[PDB]
């Protein structure tokens, strides 16, 4: 779902934008990961693991 | 729903058909332009014949 910004008057004088971020933006492999990468953005481990 | 990969939903496919109805209506012009250029010119000669 690539963003195509007109920039000139003729055709293919345009450019691509793309954007992502939200809870899950944390480490990104291909997914976030799963125990990992995802929380640590969303829900930290300062519950009391570190304790 | 998509950028110009399509050419039935493309953007380029569009633009560029648009410009030749314009190339089409601009040629029409053009030649109407040439038609009475002609006609004045043999104006010129029918009147002086005629003279």
């Amino acid at each position: 779902k690539n963003l195509v910004f007109q920039i000139g008057a003729n055709a293919t004088q345009q450019i691509s934008v793309n954007i992502e971020d939200m809870g899950a933006d944390a480490l990104g492999i291909k997914e976030a990961d799963g125990s990992i990468a995802a929380l640590h953005s969303v829900n930290d481990l300062d519950v009391t693991k570190f304790a | 729903d998509n950028a110009a990969d399509c050419a039935d939903i493309g953007f380029d496919a569009q633009l560029k058909v648009v410009d030749e109805a314009i190339n089409q209506v601009s040629s029409q012009r053009a030649k109407l332009g040439a038609v009475q250029n002609r006609l004045e010119h043999t104006i010129n000669n029918l009147s002086a014949s005629g003279e």
